[PDB]
RNA sequence: UUCUGGUGUCCUAGGCGUAGAGGAACCACACCAAUCCAUCCCGAACUUGGUGGUUAAACUCUACUGCGGUGACGAUACUGUAGGGGAGGUCCUGCGGAAAAAUAGCUCGACGCCAGG
RNA sequence: UGGCCCUCGAGUGCAAAGGCAGAAGGGAGCUUGACUGCAAGACCCACCCGUCGAGCAGGGACGAAAGUCGGCCUUAGUGA
């Protein structure tokens, strides 16, 4: 229908923080995305949190 | 549900207010996606008085490739439903839409119906 | 102290049985409702009554 | 683009690891339909506005605010009132609104959980939901105050123990 | 005893007819007080008849109480006749005909349970005897 | 409340067939005025039976 | 002259389910776009115009009594008349009619019109 | 809000009964037949009453037409 609906364009750049570009079709033009799925530390956010911080022993042992 | 059904339903729910008399028959179409279908049938005796399908005019004027129902061979085969009972002796009919709503190409079968002299 | 008596004195009914010889505009069918539905050669009324439109029998199926 | 994407790959893998014998067995996506549970926009107008505006934003179309079924004592809900406000994009949209909560939804959930084996398990026709994101980054966010519901129920055409989890782990959703 | 719910508050009567052809059977139990008489039997003498045989049985077994009244019978009371008021909440009434099993009984020996069937049929205003599971 | 009230047409008091003034009852009115289409007056054809 | 598929009508109503088959033709889904048209949003539905592949879904045909529907005979309750018993509740006879439920079975419909090949 | 199952158990301004599943139940468009003059024949029938009605003319409403509409699914809501 015409005159309700809200402009969906073709032409939605996908900017991102890391120097990559990619094209996808949306209502704004321009996207400043940040840390979208592809090059996500989903992999190594989960190796450095909840995997690799719990330590009693080490740290005690760190100061004598 | 389906798209079948609907069509069916649709039809059985015309069929309730129109119905074939001994003096005015009843036209009832099928737009498959290859082929038009018209049916001039009387119902009090059940049988047709006078059936034409896209299979008729379809020697002349046709194309397979194409989407087979389209505008043009909905005019010409109500052109030839229009004058294929008239030299019958069926002038007064009671034309039914098949299940299928009215805005389409049963606009000029219709009216193509209409163009030999039918009353309507 | 009681509660009660409150007929209503109104009936309905068939008014023609079957292999039955009708009239036009007999009022074959007096009925509450449609237990008997309008066949043909018939009509329904405004309060669903069955009506005979021609001469002849009348028959149930 | 994640059309051209679903075409060639991920549609003969599921067609020999299921071993069928025909194409259009073969599942696929139907239709994505999003709702926002509201109990009381008839007295906060300009947040139906905000659904309206904002959720029309958020999703393709404008979406409708929906009558209510019936009207259930103790509430604030009479027959016919506004009861969330919902739309139901398909077609292309419904790729790039998967696609918007692959781009979207998986990396910037606070919770690392995605797809879950747990939830959303089985159906008559297997159907995915999600409670997430109340907001997309293309609206500014900070307005906002209230985290309204949104829910997003992916539609397939399966009737299998597999096929909707494989067909949601071929495309963008890791766990 | 007396149902729970009441679909209808006052309720007339029905007068006994022939041999009950379905409830004649015996379904649990080993024996059974079949009734050769039709009239009415009250929650009372059911009462009456269950602790009776319960306390004649009193070390094993079960009894089955078959019946129950499902209809009231409205008693009007002194006031000089005409009306029927209020009777409902006065006693039940269970209707039974010929053939129809009353009681049952299971995990009880011979004369044990001829004594009990037989004493608890005393309680009764309806000739019976006690039937064996045939 | 549900006032009973009359439906009137224009009047035109002439020396035609019959040219009278055409009343009708008619109910429920406790709203705005509606005028129907009631029709069939001493001038056979009509619109905006007012009151 | 069978199949195919629009159409009905009588119907014991013919359905669910398990199995096998059909794409020459026909019917039906699927992909592309939207000009009339359209959905309180979506070409999901409806419409128009085409690529035109499949039987996957849906239709059609053939089997099965596993459900479902239907359903006996004989009996028996009841009942019309003519009577009899009981204190009552109520029962029994002569002749006539005759159940219901259950069971043995029956049923995966039957007849016509018109257009191909 | 999405999907399957049972298929009429929901609903019909209100009491119950009889109805009604591609509906008489819910929605949308246009609407004023909630007209005029009537009316063959029936039911109910102490009388008074009361109920249904094919069909005709005028002038229309909807629909593309076929047709339908003389208020409401019906029975109560009244007074010579």
């Amino acid at each position: 229908k015409s005159d309700i609906h809200p402009e969906f364009r073709e032409d939605a750049k996908v900017y991102c923080n890391g120097e990559l570009v990619m094209t996808t079709g949306g209502t704004q033009k321009d996207y400043t995305v940040e840390v979208w799925s592809g090059n996500h530390p989903f992999y190594l956010g989960n190796r450095s949190a909840l995997l690799l911080d719990a330590d009693q022993v080490e740290k005690f042992r760190k100061k004598y | 549900h389906t798209r079948r059904e609907d069509r069916t339903a649709r039809h059985v729910r015309i069929r309730k207010k129109v119905e074939g008399t001994p003096e005015r028959p009843r036209l009832c179409v099928f737009r498959s996606n290859k082929h038009l279908y018209v049916q001039v049938i009387d119902d009090t005796k059940m049988h047709t008085l006078a059936a034409a399908s896209t299979m008729q005019k379809a020697i002349s004027e046709n194309i397979d490739y194409s989407a087979g129902p389209t505008v043009e061979v909905a005019q010409k085969i109500g052109e030839m439903i229009a004058k294929s009972c008239l030299e019958k002796g069926i002038t007064k009919v009671a034309f039914d839409r098949g299940g299928y709503p009215y805005h389409g190409r049963v606009k000029a079968l219709a009216d193509a119906a209409r163009e030999h002299g039918l009353v309507f | 102290t009681k509660n009660g008596r409150d007929s209503k004195g109104q009936r309905l009914g068939v008014k023609i049985y079957g292999d039955q010889v009708a009239k036009p505009g007999a009022i074959i069918i007096r009925q509450r409702g449609t237990k008997f539905h309008p066949g043909k050669n018939v009509g329904i009324g405004k309060d669903h009554t069955i009506f005979a439109l021609i001469d002849g029998l009348v028959k149930f199926e | 683009r994640l059309k051209t994407n679903y075409i060639e790959k991920m549609v003969p893998l599921l067609k020999e690891e299921f071993s069928y014998s025909n194409i259009l067995e073969v599942p696929k996506v139907v239709k994505i339909v999003v709702n926002c549970g509201i109990g009381d926009a008839s007295q906060n107008a300009k947040g139906l506005d905000a659904a309206i505006n904002e959720l029309a934003l958020i999703t393709g179309q404008r979406p409708v605010k929906t009558k209510a079924k019936t009207s259930i004592a103790g509430f604030k809900v009479r027959e016919g009132m506004t009861l969330g406000i919902a739309v139901t994009l398909r077609g292309n949209l419904m790729y790039s609104f998967l696609d918007r909560l692959i781009n979207l939804a998986l990396p910037r959930t606070r919770d690392f959980q995605g797809v879950n084996p747990n939830s959303f398990d089985g159906h008559g026709n297997y159907s995915v939901g999600f409670r997430e994101q109340s907001v997309f980054p293309e609206i500014k966010p900070e307005i906002v105050g209230k985290a309204r519901g949104m829910d997003v129920c992916i539609t397939t055409t399966a009737k299998t123990d597999k096929e909707a989890y494989k067909l949601l782990s071929l495309m963008g959703m890791p766990f | 005893l007396s149902p729970k719910r009441t679909r209808f508050r006052k309720q007339h009567r029905g007068r006994m007819k022939g041999i009950s052809y379905r409830g004649n059977r015996i379904c649990f139990g080993r024996y059974a007080l079949q009734a050769l008489e039709p009239a009415w039997i009250t929650s009372r003498q059911i009462e009456a008849g269950r602790r009776a045989m319960t306390r004649n049985a009193r070390r094993g077994g079960k009894i089955w109480v078959r019946i129950f009244p499902d209809k009231p019978v409205t008693v009007r009371p002194a006031e000089t006749r005409m009306g029927s008021g209020k009777g409902s909440p006065e006693y039940w009434v269970a209707v039974v005909k010929p053939g129809r099993i009353l009681y049952e009984i299971s995990g009880v020996a011979e004369n044990i349970a001829r004594r009990a069937v037989a004493i608890a049929a005393s309680k009764m205003p309806i000739r019976t005897q006690f039937i064996i599971s045939g | 409340v549900k006032v009973i009230l009359e439906c009137t047409g224009c009047v035109r008091k002439s020396v035609n067939k019959g040219s009278r003034g055409v009343s009708r009852y008619i109910t429920q009115k406790n709203r705005h005025n509606t005028p129907s289409r009631l029709e069939l007056r001493k001038f056979c054809p009509y619109c905006y039976k007012h009151t």
